């Protein structure tokens, strides 16, 4: 399974969950920016690496990062 | 630094690493990166702002 | 900077005469790759001396007629150097190790980036006490006397080049020097 | 004749203006004096 | 031209080099 | 030990456990003598004298090897110099 | 599909068939492998060493086997100049009987050698069928030699450690002096004691080689410094090689130039190099420090090495331990030397041929030519990558750099840009001209006025080849006059020797050169910058860039970087490499076909048509391709087929293999992924086939693998088909 | 002379390529009828070769085994005509344009709407600016000398 981290960075603007085809991330209360929520990765196994999240991601270098690693008929997206 | 001065950014990882731009506002609260700079010269995704930390924004004279 | 330095007369204004800024090159972009004034400087008295002394060396022996006895007698420049190369070569060895020596203790390689112990052709010598004692002014007017005959020394020696070249270059050089 | 003359102002006219006249000039030289492999001087 | 039999013990030899690069190969491991 | 430097001239350690303790005066006209006999052996095999199978001198030959050897010598008479020695 | 990629776990738990495609493209990145250490990567590495060695013994052994039994030397002895050497017997069933009596050669049909063999196994002194066969014997005994030392040290007790592989001064005085210096004293023995005599025709094997002097003297002259006497009386000018005829005693000399008769280098002027080489090297390899309290510590060497001034930063005071600790490095540095190198070969072995009559063999000196210009390419694409995976994945900043200022390394990455800006400066300047004086000939040609072509001289490299003796140009430099210094210096020694071959028309030592040789001069320059920008592109942004600023935490090859942000294919260095081949290809072949059309007019006899329609493109294109493939497509036609149709097929095949190169590279993936789930569906939806069902779920290759596919299939089409037509024109022109 | 060269009025190979391409065009001219314009035009053809073969001769100009006109661009003044002289020419055209450009980007650089000024240019500001690039050399070697012609750090660098 591909691997998806969050970074302090994140401004909790909700653009990474709304777009994660596979309800992979959420968001979570933070106390660390003034929306006081920032974005979680719990369900990583259903992470298919199409990177919809980071290109949603307005921060300057991104605050979700997916680093692909091993597969899984998950997340090859194998309907077969 | 406040509001309308120039700032350079000392954030490595930034299109506007060594830039010089301009602070929208300072947040006086306990955010992790307060100072919010708008630039000239738009980013690779199109965005032409972003939030900063004190320590990684330095004023010009 | 040129403003504090010897070299500048009523000749050119008052002014230090510097078309082309090349005094400030050096403090311009790059560590160091442009030379500083002061190598400039010993440029200029390195290359005076040598060009006063290479037009005695011209005007004595081919015109004066004045030659080393066991030397060849061309009296012309532009083949008295192989010359004498191949009649007396422990002579021009000699010089050479003279020459090379006389350098290798004055080296001017600190002056590219500015300093150095040694100022600008200082080189001592100083043996029939010329600049004994002498006022401030004095010694920088004797230096200043010392630059401009080592300019106008280079520009004699360029003009000999020249008419050597391109013959006409100079007009009066052949009825100011009869003969070669 | 305000924003026709600011459209013949646009990069595309401009630089096919240019172009027309560059390769025009270009063009009479080499009518006026062809095979010129050196300098004329 | 050569004779059969320094053809066979040639090819005997390379057998043994054979057994020897087997030895290696499973030494470095399936 | 530490070779390393960074101001005029390297230390003394650079030259070895046989060059450091040499006074800059012996070195230096050392160096020189030992260029004036090797460009003299080079240009005595060759230049002067053309070199021919029967005529190779390996006292010219020995010499000449003095002129690269040389340059090393006047390099550590230069650094003695600067350092004090 | 729990045990292939034993070395792996996370492709053992693909269920797809990418882990078998990526078990075979990983199994030798010893780094990436599961439960790593250092120690087994350099045992490993060693093991490996010896099995390859052995691997390239045992092939050596083979061709030497393969001539003795189904070659005719022997036959090529008596007649090297007529005589074609044959390489092996051919036993193919699908042969019919046309194919049979063409291929058909004394008693079996059968391959020309186009590998010189013959000419280089003949120098050094074979001249029977049962001298070949010694030597595949011996081969064998030391490729069992090699394989037990490769089993050995894999042994427990006999595995070396960390600090033995990383032992720097221990293995460079070995290598030096042994290896180098020691294998070339042995090669001088050999020259001598067998080559020597066997050239004038006295047989030195196994037998009377202890009772046989190689000088008539006997080593006395060696103790005793009369070193002269074994030079005295060389070889006539009338010297039948291989015969006593004409020949002479020495077996040291200086002679320049070729043999009078094989139009090669003099044996014993080969025998005096190998000296001198064994000498030097023998004494550089006492260099550096061992157990004896003398030598050099090379930390101390590169660690003093920084310039007052200061313009290399700290100069190279981290260099020991990042090339020490990282073996791509060293292995970058390796590739490129044996690039060099073997660049060197290729250049050196067609203008100065070493072996006896070769020169005359057409075919096999385009041939080594091209393989070795090939190798060469191969080599120095793959010292350049192996320096972006060392950027990648070995270097470390922090040992690079010394309180902010950074060594001769680290400096690198901080004009990167320069770099990289004045590399692409140089290539668009190179590419535009040159392209631009290309063209302007083409059309002024085209337009039937040739006389307004832009032609110049090369008279920087005409002066090279005065200076070296050519009087040709009328330059009367260095060695084209009797009375420079130069001249008079070896008027006695090598002179007459070399003057002799340098100013000949049928050598092809420094060849004479036109305006063509200078417009392809350019392009070759031009392709080498272009490759070189690519390369160091890949190699310097391997570590980031403003695309990607943590490329370095993704690794050597990755795909991409993903759909946003702009795009991001083709990111990764592994990519720069990739990219960086097809330029090499390029190059490799400007360069050859450069050589092999300058050669073919040379040969020919029609150099004029070199010179002439070498300075346009469409000259090229009509008189080198279009001209000599007559030969080559006629190797089978509707009436018949000749010993070229193997030639033909191989050309076809090549055109074949490159265009399936093609559609793996412009058909990318996710149009193969949706086709291969509508034949998976049809498959699992089909009776009588429902009963057979795969174990790995078929996938459509990965971004990286489709583009190592294409890259393998475009260089595979590009070689064969190259060689195919080098071969069979040069053969079909040439008789 | 220089690299084996020969002058191409001495060259017997250049003389016979200019009478082969007159006889190629008088031949084509003979398949054509009294002063018709085919005849004026191939006429004018055979005009020009001789013209430029006349002048290709009186050149200065070394011909090669070929016949044809070798360019001499090792710098000697001798030959100054083939390379130094159009080398100088460009650099003169190129500076120009270059600088031109140049003074313009920075010039529109400082406006309120920088980018807009590129697509859709001010051609009085253009024309203006053009026609003061006669001085590039003198303009470049005047603000190299005050500093106002490099950038110093405010340029942006990659993260390595
Ligand atoms: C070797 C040639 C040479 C060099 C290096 C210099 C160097 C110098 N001169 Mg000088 N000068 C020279 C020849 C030279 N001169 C000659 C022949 C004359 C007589 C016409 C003069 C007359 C002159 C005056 C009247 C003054 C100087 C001054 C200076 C200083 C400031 C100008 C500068 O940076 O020039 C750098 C020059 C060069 C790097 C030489 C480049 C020459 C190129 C190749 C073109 C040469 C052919 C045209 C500097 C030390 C000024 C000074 O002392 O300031 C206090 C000053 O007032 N010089
Ligand atoms: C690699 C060249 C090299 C280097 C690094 C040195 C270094 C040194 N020399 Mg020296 N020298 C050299 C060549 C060199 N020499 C040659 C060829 C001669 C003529 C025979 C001399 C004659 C000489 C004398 C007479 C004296 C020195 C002295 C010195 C020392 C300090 C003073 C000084 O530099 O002024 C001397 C500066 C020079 C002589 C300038 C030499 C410039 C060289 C020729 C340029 C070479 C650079 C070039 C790019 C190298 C190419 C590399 C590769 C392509 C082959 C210093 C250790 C002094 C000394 O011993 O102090 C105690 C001293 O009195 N040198
Ligand atoms: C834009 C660049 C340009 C320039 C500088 C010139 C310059 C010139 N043209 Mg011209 N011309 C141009 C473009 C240009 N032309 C174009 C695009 C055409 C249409 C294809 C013509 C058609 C043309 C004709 C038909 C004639 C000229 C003529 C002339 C000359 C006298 C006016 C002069 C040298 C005249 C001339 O000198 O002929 C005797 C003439 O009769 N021109
Ligand atoms: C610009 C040229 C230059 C300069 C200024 C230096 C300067 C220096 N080198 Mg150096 N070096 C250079 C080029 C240069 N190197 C090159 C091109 C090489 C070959 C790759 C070396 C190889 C080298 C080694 C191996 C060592 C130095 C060392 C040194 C230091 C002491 C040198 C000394 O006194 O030895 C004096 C040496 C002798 C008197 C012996 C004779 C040496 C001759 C030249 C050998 C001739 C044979 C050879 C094949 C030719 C000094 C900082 C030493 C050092 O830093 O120690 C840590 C050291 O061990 N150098
Ligand atoms: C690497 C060297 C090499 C190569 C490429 C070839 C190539 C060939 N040999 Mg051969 N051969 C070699 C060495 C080699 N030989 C040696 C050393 C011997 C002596 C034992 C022989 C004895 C031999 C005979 C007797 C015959 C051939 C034949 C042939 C041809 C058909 C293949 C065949 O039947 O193989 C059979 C080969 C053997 C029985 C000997 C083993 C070959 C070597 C020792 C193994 C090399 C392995 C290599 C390094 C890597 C293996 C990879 C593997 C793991 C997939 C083919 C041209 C046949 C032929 O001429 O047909 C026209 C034939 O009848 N060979
Ligand atoms: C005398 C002792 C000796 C000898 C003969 C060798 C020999 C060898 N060692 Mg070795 N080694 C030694 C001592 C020795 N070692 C010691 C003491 C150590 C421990 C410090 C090591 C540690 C060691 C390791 C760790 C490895 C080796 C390896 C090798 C092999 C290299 C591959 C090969 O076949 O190259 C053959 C090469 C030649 C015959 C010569 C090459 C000729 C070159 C290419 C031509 C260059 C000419 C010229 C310079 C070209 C440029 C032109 C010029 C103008 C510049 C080779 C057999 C490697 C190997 O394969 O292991 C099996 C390996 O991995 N050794
Ligand atoms: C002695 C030289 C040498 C050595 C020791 C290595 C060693 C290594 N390289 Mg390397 N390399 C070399 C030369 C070398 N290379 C050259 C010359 C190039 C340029 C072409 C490269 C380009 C290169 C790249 C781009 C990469 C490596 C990688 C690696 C590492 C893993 C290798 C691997 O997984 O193999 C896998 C082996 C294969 C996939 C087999 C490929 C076989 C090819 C396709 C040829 C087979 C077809 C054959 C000709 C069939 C003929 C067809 C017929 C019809 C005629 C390893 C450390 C990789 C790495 O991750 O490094 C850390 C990596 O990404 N290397
Ligand atoms: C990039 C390389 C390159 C170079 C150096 C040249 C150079 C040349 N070409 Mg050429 N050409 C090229 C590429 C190149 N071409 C390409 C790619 C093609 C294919 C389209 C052609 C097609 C071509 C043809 C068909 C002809 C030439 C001709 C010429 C010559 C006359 C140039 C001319 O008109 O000057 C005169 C014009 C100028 C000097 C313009 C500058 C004048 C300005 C206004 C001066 C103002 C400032 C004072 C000249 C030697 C002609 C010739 O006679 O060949 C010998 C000719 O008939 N070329
Ligand atoms: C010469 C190069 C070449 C070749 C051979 C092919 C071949 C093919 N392409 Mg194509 N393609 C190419 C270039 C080429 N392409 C390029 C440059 C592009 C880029 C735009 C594409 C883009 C492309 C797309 C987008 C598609 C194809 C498709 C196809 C397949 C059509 C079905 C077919 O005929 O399979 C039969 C195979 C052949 C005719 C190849 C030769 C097979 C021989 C003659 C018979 C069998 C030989 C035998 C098995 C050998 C066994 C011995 C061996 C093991 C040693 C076929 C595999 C389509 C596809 O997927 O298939 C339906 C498809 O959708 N191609
Ligand atoms: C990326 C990288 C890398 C790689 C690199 C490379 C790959 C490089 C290449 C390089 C090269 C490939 C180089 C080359 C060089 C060459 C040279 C340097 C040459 C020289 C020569 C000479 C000097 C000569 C001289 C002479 C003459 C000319 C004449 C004759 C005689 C004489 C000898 C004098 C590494 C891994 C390292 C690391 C990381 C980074
Ligand atoms: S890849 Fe990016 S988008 Fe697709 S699931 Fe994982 S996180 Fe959500």
């Amino acid at each position: 399974s591909h691997t998806v981290k969050i970074y302090d960075t994140c401004i909790g603007c909700t653009q990474c969950v709304r777009a994660c085809p596979t309800d992979v991330l959420e968001m979570v209360p933070w106390d660390g920016c003034k929306a006081g929520q920032i974005a979680s990765a719990p369900r990583t196994e259903d992470c298919v690496g199409c990177k919809r999240c980071e290109t949603a991601c307005p921060t300057d270098f991104l605050s979700v990062r997916v680093y692909l690693g091993g597969e899984t008929t998950r997340s090859l997206g194998l309907a077969y | 630094i406040q509001k309308g001065s120039t700032v350079r950014i000392l954030r490595k990882e930034s299109y506007w690493y060594n830039e010089s731009g301009t602070v929208v506002v300072v947040d006086q609260s306990k955010v992790r990166y307060p100072v919010l700079v708008r630039f000239t010269k738009v980013n690779y995704a199109g965005t032409n702002t972003n939030n900063f930390g004190l320590n990684e924004v330095e004023e010009v004279v | 900077g040129l403003e504090n330095q010897v070299g500048f007369d009523i000749e050119t204004g008052g002014k230090p005469w510097d078309p082309f800024g090349f005094a400030g090159v050096s403090e311009r972009n790059g560590l160091g790759i442009l030379p500083h004034i002061k190598w400039l400087q010993e440029s200029e008295i390195k290359h005076g001396r040598t060009a006063m002394l290479a037009f005695l060396g011209v005007i004595v022996p081919g015109s004066l007629g004045i030659y080393v006895p066991t030397y060849p007698q061309e009296p012309d420049f532009t083949k008295a150097f192989s010359a004498a190369l191949q009649s007396n070569p422990l002579g021009m060895a000699q010089i050479a190790l003279a020459v090379a020596i006389i350098e290798g203790h004055y080296y001017a390689g600190d002056f590219w980036t500015g300093g150095g112990d040694r100022q600008v052709g200082a080189f001592g010598f100083d043996p029939l006490g010329f600049s004994k004692g002498k006022s401030e002014a004095a010694i920088k007017s004797m230096q200043l006397k010392e630059i401009k005959n080592g300019r106008l020394a280079m520009i004699a020696m360029a003009a000999f080049a020249s008419e050597k070249f391109i013959p006409g270059s100079v007009p009066l050089l052949h009825s100011a020097f009869p003969t070669l | 004749m305000k924003d026709f003359l600011k459209y013949l102002s646009t990069a595309p006219v401009l630089l096919t203006a240019w172009l027309t006249f560059t390769a025009g000039f270009v063009i009479e030289i080499n009518r006026f004096y062809p095979d010129a492999l050196t300098f004329p001087f | 031209m050569i004779y059969d039999s320094q053809v066979y013990i040639a090819l005997v030899i390379a057998v043994v080099a054979s057994v020897l690069a087997i030895r290696l190969g499973a030494t470095l491991y399936n | 030990e530490s070779t390393y430097w960074e101001g005029k001239a390297p230390p003394s350690v650079v030259l070895g456990p046989f060059l450091s303790k040499i006074p800059s005066g012996v070195l230096g006209p050392a160096s020189l003598v030992a260029l004036i006999v090797g460009s003299y052996c080079t240009h005595e095999s060759n230049i002067f004298n053309t070199l021919t199978v029967d005529t190779i001198y390996p006292a010219y030959v020995l010499g000449s090897f003095l002129t690269p050897i040389s340059w090393g010598l006047h390099v550590a008479a230069w650094i003695q110099k600067m350092n004090k020695a | 599909v729990y045990k292939f990629p034993k070395f792996s776990k996370a492709l053992a738990e693909d269920p797809s068939t990418r882990r078998i495609w990526y078990g075979i493209a990983t199994a030798h990145d010893f780094e990436s492998h599961d439960a790593m250490t250092e120690s087994k990567l350099y045992q490993k590495i060693f093991a490996s060493h010896f099995g390859h060695i052995a691997i390239i013994f045992l092939w050596t052994a083979g061709n030497l086997f393969h001539v003795a039994w189904q070659g005719n030397f022997e036959a090529w002895i008596l007649n090297p100049l007529k005589v074609r050497p044959i390489a092996h017997a051919i036993w193919d069933p699908h042969f019919g009987q046309a194919a049979y009596k063409a291929f058909l050669k004394t008693s079996s049909p059968a391959n020309l050698a186009l590998s010189g063999v013959y000419e280089w196994w003949y120098t050094i002194g074979m001249r029977t069928n049962n001298d070949l066969y010694q030597g595949s014997f011996f081969l064998i005994l030391l490729s069992s030699l090699l394989l037990f030392a490769g089993w050995l040290h894999l042994q427990p007790s006999f595995r070396p450690s960390l600090d033995w592989f990383k032992a720097n001064e221990y293995r460079l005085n070995h290598h030096l002096s042994g290896l180098f210096g020691v294998s070339s004293l042995a090669w001088t023995g050999h020259l001598v004691h067998v080559a020597i005599p066997e050239s004038r025709g006295i047989h030195v094997g196994w037998d009377n080689f202890l009772t046989v002097l190689p000088h008539p003297e006997g080593l006395t002259p060696f103790f005793s410094g009369n070193w002269k006497a074994y030079a005295q009386n060389p070889d006539t000018a009338s010297h039948i090689f291989g015969s006593g005829e004409g020949s002479g005693t020495a077996i040291l000399t200086f002679l320049g130039g070729f043999h009078p008769q094989t139009k090669s280098l003099w044996l014993t002027d080969m025998a005096h190099h190998h000296l001198a080489i064994a000498v030097l090297f023998i004494v550089a390899g006492h260099m550096y420090r061992t157990n004896w309290l003398i030598g050099h510590q090379m930390k101390l060497i590169l660690e003093a090495h920084r310039p007052p001034g200061g313009r290399l930063g700290i100069g190279h005071i981290g260099l020991y331990e990042t090339i020490t600790n990282s073996l791509h490095f060293q292995l970058g540095l390796a590739l490129a030397a044996l690039g060099v190198a073997t660049s060197l070969t290729a250049q050196h072995m067609y203008a100065l041929p070493p072996y006896a009559f070769l020169a005359s063999n057409f075919p096999t000196q385009a041939a080594l030519y091209t393989h070795h210009q090939y190798i060469a390419g191969f080599l120095m694409v793959g010292a350049f990558a192996h320096g972006a995976i060392f950027f990648v994945r070995d270097y470390d900043p922090a040992v690079n750099t010394r309180n902010g200022e950074k060594n001769v390394l680290a400096r690198m990455l901080e004009h990167k840009e320069a770099i990289i800006s004045h590399l692409s400066w140089v290539s668009l300047f190179l590419g535009f001209h040159t392209l631009g004086i290309y063209v302007h000939n083409d059309v002024v040609v085209a337009f039937g006025q040739p006389e307004k072509q832009i032609l110049v001289e090369p008279l920087f490299a005409e002066w090279i080849q005065a200076a070296s003796g050519k009087t040709l140009y009328n330059f009367d430099l260095l060695l084209a006059s009797s009375n420079s210094p130069a001249s008079v210096a070896s008027s006695q020694l090598w002179l007459p020797g070399w003057l002799s071959a340098i100013n000949d028309g049928k050598n092809s030592l420094f060849l004479p050169i036109g305006p063509g040789d200078f417009l392809v001069h350019h392009a070759i320059a031009l392709g080498l910058h272009t490759t070189t920008l690519i390369l160091v592109k890949g190699a310097l942004d391997a570590r980031g860039s403003k695309l990607m600023p943590d490329k370095k935490d993704f690794g050597y090859s990755f795909p991409c970087d993903g759909p946003g942000r702009g795009g991001t294919c083709d990111i990764s260095a592994w990519d720069a490499f990739y990219l960086a081949m097809f330029w090499m290809l390029n190059t490799i072949g400007w360069v050859t076909f450069y050589w092999h059309w300058k050669h073919l007019t040379l040969w020919q006899g029609n150099q004029v048509q070199f010179n002439e329609s070498s300075n346009y493109i469409m000259g090229w294109l009509r008189d080198y391709l279009w001209l000599n493939s007559s030969p080559l497509i006629n190797g089978y036609n509707p009436f018949g087929m000749n010993s070229l149709s193997v030639w033909a097929w191989m050309f076809l095949f090549g055109h074949l293999v490159w265009a399936t190169g093609f559609m793996f590279l412009i058909s990318w993936r996710g149009y193969w992924q949706e086709l291969i789930e509508t034949i998976v569906w049809a498959h699992e939806r089909t009776p009588l086939a429902n009963l057979v069902r795969w174990k790995d779920k078929p996938v459509a290759l990965s971004i990286v693998q489709a583009r190592l596919v294409g890259l393998a299939h475009f260089t595979i089409g590009y070689v064969l088909t190259y060689a195919a037509f080098v071969i069979a024109s040069t053969i079909g022109k040439l008789g | 002379d220089i690299g084996g060269l020969n002058p191409c009025k001495d060259s017997e190979v250049f003389q016979k390529r200019l009478a082969k391409t007159v006889k190629k065009l008088e031949n084509r001219l003979k398949k054509y009828e009294e002063g018709t314009p085919p005849q004026i035009a191939i006429q004018q053809q055979i005009t020009q070769t001789k013209q430029r073969f006349t002048r290709y001769a009186d050149s200065n100009l070394l011909c090669g085994n070929d016949g044809l006109p070798h360019l001499i661009t090792d710098g000697r003044w001798s030959h100054g005509s083939e390379f130094l002289l159009p080398s100088i020419l460009f650099l003169y055209i190129s500076g120009w344009i270059g600088w031109v450009g140049r003074k313009y980007i920075r010039t529109v650089g400082q406006t309120s709407n920088p980018t807009e000024k590129e697509i859709i240019i001010d051609v009085p500001l253009a024309i203006s600016i053009m026609t003061s690039g006669f001085l590039w050399p003198f303009a470049a070697w005047q603000e190299f000398l005050s500093g106002d012609l490099i950038a110093s750090d405010e340029t942006i660098t990659t993260s390595p």
